[PDB]
């Protein structure tokens, strides 16, 4: 449960939309709560650039574990949540 | 052994010069060309010369033509294939299709086919094999890659038995891709291209050895004609000056 | 009910797979049992060649009636069984 | 350091002149060309010369041909690769396919493959790497972009180890796109094009260095031949006049 | 039940994904448990090369029985599992 962070365009509704899905999926899994923090790309584009995080909305998990970058402007978003659930299952695995 | 690859003589006039000794032994050579360029003739002459000149038995796998027609058309070159079949020196394996065939999925035909080819080679103790019209077997399965690496399974298996094999296949243009459907990807060791080029309103036949892995060969196109004795090429570059003179 | 025969690659499972479907379908139809015999292409490729039966797995019905060749390496196979059932219905017809 | 990129000598006659010193160190060079242009030969000669001339060990990754055939065909140029393999100076890594393979989804093959390439480089302390027939690995996965940036993962990882790498790949036309499937997008640092051009009915082989990032090179096409000693180019422009005279 | 082994790219998720399918299918069949062992291609590419196992992810069954090589980078993967089930049925056959 994870320093988890999401980068949003300007708290655009897609982002918020995805955020709820992320929050909903994330809450479901287990103990060891994940911390969900959103980073306003508008506020600090510098970190986004280092992450080479060009696209928004995006999700990035710093730790624990290795870091991953989940992105795609299109709202894959429910599918992305399903993929995250699969990762949790493999984390469950 | 520890030597460069050896070759078997085709005895096709001019070709053994262009290839510096013949076809690489124990490998496949693709012979590709537009319709009517002489591919089937090349592949028959290869087997016939092996039987007649070297007593090397042959197997001819036919995908386009019927064995009856193969035999009848070979009379054009004064070759009696029926006699060689009766004597057990030639076997023609019929894989051409019933006009009555039907819908299919799966390429396993072809596993059974490879095994029959193997059995024939062993039964007749053949050292030369010709596979006629790879294009045709592709059209029966619609170039699905089930035919494509069932083809590789064939090329592989031939190499294992040590068969020396000619495979013929079609192309659409005289100066374009080597083979329709990309056949040269599987019969990849050696490539020979037959052309029938339009020179104004006249046709000129040429043969090119594009590639022979692991060995040397003459380059570019060499003109040939088809005669009552089969293919006849001429070796312009290969000629040598040794001839004597006197006063 | 038919001298019926099937040619298999090496008793490959697809063949056996199809065989069961063939057997199941065949058993269903009626009296005048069909005899199901498998021919190992590996054992005798010669007959396969005469039949010009290049592809496996394949099914061929010699008699009674005219001869037919059913083939296709792909496992059409349930669809092929349905086609056989249709033929039986036309045989039923 | 703070210097322009350095180069490693190929010792391929003429090439080190055209490239002004050899191949840029620690980077990938794409060698693209139609079938039978000499790509595989270039990539072998590169590794062989490194071993023989500089005692630099090599790794040859083969996607098209079997290691047995690579070794047998190299005898054409008087090269004993089996000896170098026995001595541990050359490693041939087999990634060519079983004829018996089956249906797949996913490109992870290829993550495992990159790790084996890495392990081999470290085990044999190789400084030169050749990757033969990128086209082939593309055809096994149907040019899905799972192979495409698994390819970038390979190019990247090679650069990290500091390997100096030749990658060969196919093209269809002599004067057309650089590489089938757009391979030059990934092996993008350096591009060499081999051509086998039809001049009437004759073939002329040429080599062009199209691009070397961060350094100079000669431009356009240079003719070459393939001999019993491998590739042999000639440096028309590079010649210099220093030669002495006397009365 | 089979020394069975799978070669994975780097424990990539496709591999793990397939692995679960392989494990799930495999567990289903019967007694005579199959041993599932994964081989990191990254760790030992040498064995992969001998197997001429160029592609990943891949599955190879050493024994008992003859050896087979199942591969394909694409995730055929559920279809591949179905094929394995068919093989088991032929093993069942």
């Amino acid at each position: 449960t994870y320093i988890l962070k999401l980068y949003v365009a300007g708290n655009t509704p897609n982002s918020v939309r995805a955020l709820k899905t992320l929050k909903n999926i994330l809450e479901v899994e287990f103990q060891g709560v994940y911390a969900l923090k959103v980073i306003d790309v508008l506020k600090n584009p510098q970190l986004a650039e280092e992450d080479k995080i060009l696209a928004t909305p995006t999700l990035a998990k710093v730790l624990p574990l290795p870091v991953r970058r989940i992105i795609g402007d299109l709202s894959d978003r429910e599918k992305v949540l399903i993929g995250l659930d699969l990762l949790y299952g493999e984390l469950q695995d | 052994e520890h030597q460069a690859i050896a070759k078997m003589r085709t005895m096709i006039e001019g070709f053994d010069d262009i290839s510096h000794g013949g076809l690489p032994i124990g490998r496949s050579t693709l012979v590709s060309g537009t319709s009517g360029t002489g591919k089937t003739l090349f592949s028959i002459q290869f087997l016939y010369n092996g039987i007649i000149e070297f007593d090397e038995p042959g197997v001819f796998v036919t995908f386009e033509e019927t064995p009856q027609d193969i035999i009848k058309n070979a009379r054009s070159f004064g070759w009696d294939l029926a006699k060689l079949v009766d004597e057990g020196k030639l076997f023609i394996l019929d894989a051409s299709p019933d006009p009555e065939g039907q819908e299919v999925v799966g390429g396993f035909d072809l596993s059974a086919l490879i095994e029959r080819i193997n059995y024939a080679i062993q039964k007749y103790r053949a050292r030369r094999v010709s596979i006629d019209s790879v294009t045709s077997v592709f059209q029966q399965y619609d170039a699905s890659s089930v035919v494509r690496r069932e083809l590789f399974r064939l090329v592989a298996r031939l190499k294992q038995i040590g068969a020396t094999t000619v495979m013929t296949t079609e192309r659409i243009e005289e100066y374009g891709p080597i083979a329709r459907y990309g056949v040269e990807e599987f019969v990849s060791d050696n490539v020979v291209i037959l052309r029938n080029v339009l020179e104004g309103e006249r046709r000129r036949r040429t043969l090119e050895i594009l590639k022979l892995r692991g060995t040397s060969h003459m380059k570019g196109e060499y003109p040939f004609t088809i005669t009552d004795h089969g293919i006849n090429i001429f070796p312009l570059g290969a000629m040598r000056l040794t001839q004597r003179s006197s006063n």
